[PDB]
RNA sequence: UCACUCUUAAUCACACGUUGUAGCUCCCUUUACGUUGUUACAAUAAGAGAAAUUUCUCGCAAAGCUCUGUCCCUUGAAAUGUAAGUUUCAAGGGACAUCUUU
């Protein structure tokens, strides 16, 4: 039958891990029933930190902006054609255009010379975008483009084209801009006045192509860009009274004031004055709400960013666009004072049809002439509603008066658990937590089909899961400088007491900083400690100020070194309960005066003083997590999934610091190698977190303070079997050897533990490497692009094309590099002067496997492999990579890879071979050779030497190079087979295809 | 069908975008892309006049292509689906 | 002491970089290719779908299982047959995509 268990998960930006440990009926684990592990590629770039789609984002605009350049010039082609300046679409137009630009000034240009010119100037248009908001990029860029302005407005410069043949190309030696350069961007409302310009004096030079018809068009093309329960009755406009009255009625109601949980709707005194707000002023933020009303400070609205007044004064509620917006038009061109069954019909006018006949023949009767002129001129309504006009009509007389939707919606007309739905990802912004949390849902979802629904779920957020990629790195960089202070402090443990016998417990050192904080002397007492007893076992323990029964603190600031004679006294209360601080005794003013006058911290010294206790509060703060992912992890678990178990805390997120707790004195604190196994034992622990081990440990706690022997564990001989259960390769061999007192351990469900990796078999990727280089050279096989000096270090330099061409370039740019060390850009920072000026000169490359790109003129490196075909010929294996740029293609490869020598002539894969099946990244293979067998999940293939890698379920540090066998060589080996694993580690079995698939 | 600026808001909606769904990948792509290009256009069709770069006249001529263009491409869009038998 | 490494930018746009063919120009190898600097034009992922040399939209991401496909598993029903075991269909549960969304 189903079991009775509580499922544990640890959570982390990369990994998964999971325990199913069964509990009796009531809240008491028995023993563990299953663990596993998923990890899954970090969802997000690897070291930049980016979004992954980011970079597909940048590319879509890029596509777009030459796919729009290219129409328009299509268009401005085909005008001139039809009014006859372009004979045909291809001509070879002249390639002086700046030239014939100042030449059209002051004297005429023929037609071949005058469509030379005008498709220049619609090719190269310029910026249209007050000035300085946000960023340095655009601020170089408006810097360069208003400098070009301020000069452009001088007698010598009469046009743009001017200042480039008169300012730019004397004093640079080129027009157009170099490198990062904006210093050459000129404006559009410029290059239009020179347009203009031009036609103007080319049409009184006796130029017959210059028409006004022609100068209008061509303004068209140059300074054209894209823009940014109900009946039969069709929507209302979003842009109307009627709508935006029911959104700001929607948004007045949905109002809630939160004060110190005094959460509560408006008075509905309070609410008239903020029923019309936004008609007075055009965009009511927080800040007049908070100031209208009678509010305070300790009172902020839901949906708070967080008084800090700019979340607060920079918050919009409701934006009457389209009121003030026809306000604005109507007041600078009736007036504002309108009925809004008229405002309805102009929304709908302007929103339905776009035309000026069509609007104004559907509001020809309503409206007057010098309104349709200031209304057609200056307005552009563009979205709609999800109800119907006639709806709006009776629901708005019934929410005005304090409803809501749903129940208003029933005045007027009265008339899938069992497995974890998908993340809201409305609700996490983060890909990061999304695909972590993703990956836990189909553990979860795994979990549950494999043994019934879980009577509680226990979740253990790692410290680094919600956290921004610089977050996350600082967090690194402190543990870096954590780990070097541990490291010294052994090394002044040793220093201190140099007779030691090894390495130091943690309490060692522990017990050396409280006895350096505090002054060498205790706190309750005052007595002086001698640091040569310190390490006998009796003389000082490490207490808890306040008791760990009552508040389950664990932290730094909880803890102070106490000599054992005044502990025997004290029991489980505080310093102002122990010391009659209530009184102000000499006993608790001295012990202030002590730890005040110690090294601690601010917090750390309030702490000890603490006068109040707060038990509820503080122990409910430190056995779960607060942050958000943890809150909304178990809101979600708890509504959207069915849990047998009883109350309302099915799903618990324990604190970091608590778990950690469990883990040290549990016996398994540092039980986890470098394999990625380690994460399931977070699980295990927040698996045994039920609310009767708190209330043993916290009895065990009573005892050792002031009242089991040892601290409590969820069985006997737990540390064991968890480990056991965890890293053993063959763990049913290990338990029934090792731990023979406890057959209760090993059951049915015991198995190796296998750690499921995330499979990654998209077929779509990068199609080459960017880096795009010249395709007549590939016959030989070598990579010929323009080398910048400023970049050529000395091996560049030798493989240039021009050292058999140009000794003296060789010899001279040698010894620059030379007198540099080797420094590119110090030798050539300088103008290189050739016996004409040096920039960059043509090299050679590595190039024997290329895309073809750049309409078959350009050649570029293959980015990413997406398919490996193993085939069987002549009784041996071979691979067949497909890339991207193949798939999108279409084309079926038929070549493996074979060493020393090139695609040129392969190993065909021709009716000899079969095919044997076909892997994607990251997919689960088993090798046996004539030496051992490896069973791991495939890791990419060398197109050179014909071998793969091939990575280590976990990656131990002792199997392979750091975890991944790579270099293994498959031709000559026994047999290598594709398998299947579940999300869970479970079912490794073989899978048999019967067919090569197509590539699309 | 026949589409002009008085019935393109009206057959441009999201019931008969809806009901494209029916349609294979094969035809489904090309027409979706053809109808919201085409909504899309139309839209924001009077957005030149409110910018202070565009001249009013200017603005017109925009104006008047971008729903000339638009209704182009929803005529497109119910021709090829009509010819795939939809109960547009 | 059976404790511890828990003191936001989007969408519109601009301008490069690179490749190729032309016009200039610097160097320069042999018995016509290179090739510096500069200007123009074409291209700027590889490409795919649909309809007419031309038009749209998609084309490096995430998630999803409704449709399609791949693979893994459980269950049942038929033809069998040197009585062993095959071949076929039906439907249930999953994992992934060349499938579906945004």
């Amino acid at each position: 039958k189903n079991l009775n268990y509580i499922l544990g998960l640890d959570l982390g930006i990369a990994s998964v891990g999971w325990a199913v440990v069964e509990i009796d009926e009531k809240e008491n684990p028995l023993r563990l029933i299953d663990v596993g592990v998923r990890t899954f590629e970090r969802a997000e770039v690897p070291k930049t930190g980016e979004s992954l789609a980011l970079s597909r984002r940048l590319a879509r605009s890029a596509r777009r902006l030459t796919q729009r350049r290219v129409a328009r010039l299509k268009k401005a082609k085909r005008l001139l054609k039809s009014e006859n300046i372009l004979l045909s679409t291809d001509e070879r137009l002249p390639h002086q255009v700046w030239q014939l630009r100042v030449e059209g000034l002051d004297h005429k240009l023929e037609r071949q010379e005058w469509a030379a010119v005008l498709l220049h100037l619609i090719k190269h248009r310029g910026y249209l975008s007050e000035s300085k908001s946000e960023n340095k990029e655009l601020g170089a860029l408006l810097s360069g483009v208003d400098n070009n302005h301020k000069l452009l407005q001088q007698a010598t410069y009469r046009s743009p084209a001017e200042l480039a043949v008169k300012k730019f190309e004397v004093e640079e030696g080129h027009i157009r801009n170099q490198q990062g350069a904006y210093t050459h961007t000129f404006s559009r409302l410029d290059l239009l006045a020179e347009m203009e310009l031009l036609f103007s004096r080319q049409q009184h030079f006796g130029n017959p192509f210059a028409s006004e018809k022609l100068l209008e068009n061509l303004t068209a093309l140059l300074m054209w860009q894209k823009p940014a329960t109900f009946e039969d009755e069709y929507k209302a406009a979003k842009n109307t009274y009627s709508a935006e009255r029911f959104v700001w009625i929607t948004k007045l109601n949905n109002l809630r004031i939160q004060e110190n949980g005094l959460e509560r709707a408006l008075n509905d005194n309070e609410r008239l004055a903020l029923m019309e707000q936004p008609y007075d002023k055009n965009r009511l933020f927080y800040s007049q709400v908070r100031s209208i009303l009678k509010l305070s400070d300790e009172a902020i609205f839901k949906g708070l960013r967080y008084d800090k007044k700019a979340i607060e004064t920079k918050a919009v509620l409701m934006e009457m666009k389209a009121y003030h917006q026809i306000r604005k038009v109507l007041e600078g061109n009736a007036e504002l004072k309108a009925n809004p069954t008229l405002l309805d019909e102009i929304g709908t006018a302007f929103s339905l049809y776009k035309t000026d006949e069509d609007i104004s023949a559907y509001l020809a009767g309503k409206l007057s002439q010098p309104v349709l002129n200031a209304l057609l001129e200056n307005l552009s309504f563009d979205k709609f509603i999800q109800l119907s006009l006639k709806a709006l009509y009776k629901l708005l007389p019934l929410m005005q008066q304090g409803l809501r939707y749903d129940e208003a919606c029933r005045e007027i007309y009265g008339d899938n658990h069992h497995f974890l739905p998908q993340i809201p990802a409305d609700e996490i912004r983060n890909p990061v937590v999304l695909r972590t949390l993703t990956q836990a849902r189909k553990v979860i979802n795994g979990v549950v089909r494999l043994y019934g629904s879980p009577a509680r779920i226990h979740i253990e957020t790692g410290r680094e899961v919600g956290k921004s990629y610089k977050d996350r790195r600082e967090l690194e960089k402190r543990q870096e400088e954590n780990r070097k202070q541990r490291e010294n402090a052994i090394k002044e443990f040793k220093e201190y007491f140099p007779h030691f016998a090894g390495e130091p417990k943690a309490k060692d050192i522990l017990k050396m900083r409280l006895y350096k904080q505090q002054n060498a002397k205790c706190l309750y007492s005052g007595k002086p400690i001698e640091l040569h007893r310190l390490l006998e076992k009796g003389y000082v323990e490490v207490d808890h100020a306040l008791p760990f029964s009552r508040t389950w603190d664990d932290s730094f600031n909880n803890k102070v070194l106490v000599l054992a004679n005044e502990n025997q006294n004290k029991g489980n209360l505080t310093p102002f309960e122990w010391l009659d601080g209530k009184h102000n005794s000499e006993r608790w003013r001295a012990f202030k005066a002590l730890v005040e006058t110690s090294a601690f911290p601010y917090a750390k010294k309030q702490r000890i003083l603490s006068q109040k206790l707060d038990e509820k509060g503080f122990i409910e703060r430190n056995l779960n997590d607060t942050r958000y992912v943890a809150r909304f992890l178990c809101n979600f678990i708890a509504d959207n999934m069915h849990l047998t178990g009883e109350g309302k805390r099915k799903v618990f997120a324990s604190n970091g610091q608590i778990t950690a707790l469990l883990r040290s004195r549990w016996g398994l604190a540092k039980s986890r190698e470098d394999n990625d196994r380690h994460h399931a034992l977070d699980a295990v622990v927040v698996a045994c977190s039920t609310v009767a081990m708190q209330q043993k440990i916290t009895r065990f706690v009573r005892f050792e303070a002031g009242d089991p022997l040892h601290f409590p564990t969820p069985w006997q001989f737990f540390k064991q079997e968890v480990e056991i259960r965890i890293f053993s390769d063959n763990p049913k061999l290990e338990l029934e050897n090792r731990l023979p007192d406890r057959p209760q351990a090993n059951h049915e469900f015991v198995q190796p533990l296998f750690v499921s990796r995330m499979p990654t078999r998209k077929m779509t990727g990068q199609g080459h490497m960017e880096t795009v280089k010249s395709a007549k050279r590939l016959n030989e096989g070598i990579s010929v692009i323009k080398m910048p000096l400023t970049k050529l270090k000395l091996k560049d330099l030798e493989l240039m094309v021009n050292r058999e061409r140009e000794k003296d370039l060789y010899d001279t740019l040698k010894a620059r590099l030379e007198a540099f060390n080797d420094d590119p850009a110090k030798a050539f920072a300088e103008p290189f002067i050739k016996k004409a000026i040096v920039k960059s000169v043509r090299v050679e490359q590595i190039q024997k496997s290329g895309v073809l790109v750049r309409e078959g003129n350009g050649v570029a490196d293959n980015a990413s492999m997406v398919r490996v075909d193993v085939f069987t010929k002549g009784g041996k294996y071979f691979l067949v990579p497909i890339y991207t740029w193949q798939v999108a293609k279409g084309i079926l490869p038929n070549k493996a890879a074979t060493q020393y020598k090139d695609e040129e002539d392969w190993e065909v894969m021709d009716n000899s071979a079969t095919f044997k099946f076909s892997l994607h990244p990251n997919d689960l293979v088993k090798l046996v050779t004539k030496k051992k067998t490896i069973l791991g999940y495939f890791n990419g293939l060398n197109r050179a030497t014909g071998n793969i890698d091939i990575k280590e379920h976990d990656l131990d540090k002792s199997k392979g190079k750091q975890g991944i066998f790579e270099g293994v060589g498959i031709k000559l080996a026994l047999s290598f087979e594709k398998y299947q694993v579940d999300e869970l580690g479970k079912n490794i079995r073989l899978c048999k295809p019967s067919k090569r698939q197509p590539v699309r | 069908m026949k589409i002009t600026s008085s019935n393109f808001a009206t057959i441009a909606t999201s019931e008969n975008f809806a009901k494209l769904s029916v349609l294979p990948k094969n035809h489904r792509e090309p027409i979706k892309g053809l109808f919201k290009s085409a909504v899309e256009q139309f839209s924001s069709a009077r957005d030149f006049f409110k910018n202070e770069n565009y001249s009013k006249e200017l603005a017109e001529k925009f104006n008047k292509e971008a729903v000339n263009e638009a209704v182009e491409k929803l005529q497109k869009a119910i021709d090829l689906a009509e010819k795939q038998g939809i109960q547009f």
